[PDB]
């Protein structure tokens, strides 16, 4: 009820104000762990950025499709037999 | 009473838990920062690639390869909205 | 008289007790120790026969028995055996009966010929025997893509069905390009552009090329869409 009960006290509140406030503490963890949430979260779309033009890069060379849609998408370049429409406003 | 030299136990095996989980996240904030470093000179070195693959003048000598020809504005249909 | 009948009223309620507890005591040790070999299967199963959970169970080696049997090994090897599961949960009981729930997953359409997708982009595999009844649309990607292709029929095919088309095949590739297949193998040639803006100029453009496909007696092969305002159509015989 005395210092038997309030030494065992004082201790306490000082490794509860050392758990949260603390070097590698409880609002350490919470920082931290925000920060690694939304890096890993950029660099997944960056990584998907990435791999798409690793895929265009792939299909550019030994390959004709990604090619040909470069052939007509930026030179309106038509193969013989297919009738070319336009549409206009 | 020294019921609470149990909680006490208990908070500090909650320290040690925090500080090691907390040291573990640290060291992978800082393979993410790598990785993202490592992502931007991977993209702008893929961009340096897509240029000369995707040049117009190396676009149309090979697409000629795959016998095509230039819009031809007679054989074109016209549609209005 | 009163306490002399009342030590022998007492002994008598507890040899009472005592015996026929011997007795259901003895009735549980008879049965306890069984290999439980009553299974219930509730839950809407349209996939799963009856069959199919008995070997898949029975592939683990002898039954066992009642407290010697682990729950989260049956519901482990189920998940494996049948890859239609989408949540297992096998139950025990004092008597010799087993209690297994199941839910499976709804197919919406079917992965690169093979597998399937539900709504969710939740990715599974069937034996085809069970699906040939179903008219689905067949969808391809690349590996992980499951629930970014299905983004996309769901929103094109809205949008063509909102014209009256009927969108059969829908593929991207990893570069994500799409290429979509129309009723009547048409097939639609989009690209990693507007998809959404080209596909709109389709249904737009589309009363004008079954003109001249008649016109000249043709059926439309495919439709290119690689363009800005624009598209390029190719032709083919009809039979």
């Amino acid at each position: 009820m005395g210092k038997l009960t309030l030494l065992l006290l004082a201790i306490l509140v000082w490794l509860q104000y050392s758990l949260w406030f603390g070097k590698n503490g409880i609002h350490d963890y919470t920082r931290v762990n925000d920060d690694v949430a939304a890096q890993q979260a950029t660099n997944a779309k960056l990584k998907a950025r990435n791999d798409q033009l690793f895929a265009e890069i792939d299909d550019l060379n030994g390959g004709q499709e990604a090619l040909e849609e470069r052939a007509r998408n930026e030179l309106s370049m038509t193969r013989p037999g297919e009738t070319f429409y336009r549409l206009v406003p | 009473p020294l019921c609470l030299f149990i909680c006490i136990i208990l908070t500090a095996v909650t320290v040690v838990t925090t500080a090691h989980h907390t040291r573990l996240l640290t060291a992978q904030r800082e393979q993410l920062v790598l990785e993202r470093d490592a992502l931007d000179i991977e993209w702008r070195n893929l961009i340096l690639e897509e240029n000369a693959l995707g040049d117009h003048s190396r676009v149309e000598r090979i697409a000629t390869e795959k016998l095509q020809m230039q819009h031809v504005d007679p054989s074109q249909e016209n549609i209005v909205v | 008289g009163t306490r002399l009948a009342g030590i022998l009223f007492l002994l008598t309620v507890l040899t009472t007790v005592l015996v026929s507890g011997w007795v259901v005591l003895g009735w549980m040790e008879d049965a306890q120790r069984l290999p439980l070999s009553k299974l219930v299967l509730t839950g809407e199963r349209h996939y799963t026969r009856n069959d199919d959970i008995r070997q898949s169970i029975l592939a683990l080696g002898e039954p066992g028995t009642f407290m010697t049997q682990d729950v989260n090994i049956i519901q482990t090897q189920i998940e494996q055996r049948l890859p239609w599961i989408k949540q297992v949960s096998v139950r025990k009981q004092w008597p010799d009966e087993l209690k297994i729930h199941l839910v499976e997953y709804v197919p919406i359409a079917r992965w690169n010929d093979q597998h399937m997708v539900d709504a969710e982009g939740n990715t599974f595999s069937v034996p085809p025997e069970r699906t040939s009844k179903q008219v689905l649309p067949m969808l391809y990607g690349p590996e992980g893509s499951a629930n970014e292709v299905l983004q996309g029929y769901r929103e094109m095919g809205q949008m063509l069905a909102k014209d009256r088309f009927t969108l059969k095949e829908a593929a991207m590739t990893a570069r994500r390009s799409w290429q979509l297949t129309l009723n009547n193998d048409i097939k639609l040639n989009l690209g990693r552009g507007d998809t959404m803006k080209r596909l709109a100029r389709f249904v737009e453009l589309y009363p004008v090329l079954q003109q001249q496909a008649q016109t000249d007696g043709k059926r439309i092969s495919y439709v290119d869409l690689r363009y800005d305002s624009g598209a390029a159509v190719g032709w083919a015989p009809l039979p």
